[PDB]
């Protein structure tokens, strides 16, 4: 599947040793399926695969 | 979470205060003072009749 339009907002962040950040992303998809996610920076790690 | 406030010494008037903690929705408290009493210490000297 393809995704054509996305946006990002970040309602909270605390830079503690644990997972203290949350983000919400909106998307429009062309059809049902599964997709992987990955970060493009070294300073931020993402839990979900 | 520690919060400190000051209320004037007026009986029968409500007051409100705002609590704000990062990452959580704000909370508002309301307080009213109903009575204040003072009591001295006494010692007896003599009586008359």
């Amino acid at each position: 599947p393809s995704v054509t339009d996305m946006s990002c907002e970040v309602p909270a962040c605390t830079h503690s040793s644990d997972f203290g950040g949350v983000a919400i992303i909106k998307y429009t998809a062309s059809k049902k399926g599964k997709c992987a996610v990955h970060s493009m920076t070294n300073a931020v790690t993402i839990r979900e695969a | 979470y520690e919060h400190v406030t000051v209320i004037p010494n007026t009986v029968g008037v409500p007051y409100k205060t705002l609590v704000n903690r990062p990452g959580y929705s704000p909370m508002v408290l309301e307080m009213e003072l109903q009575s204040v009493t003072l009591e001295p210490t006494l010692s007896l000297d003599y009586i008359t009749c």
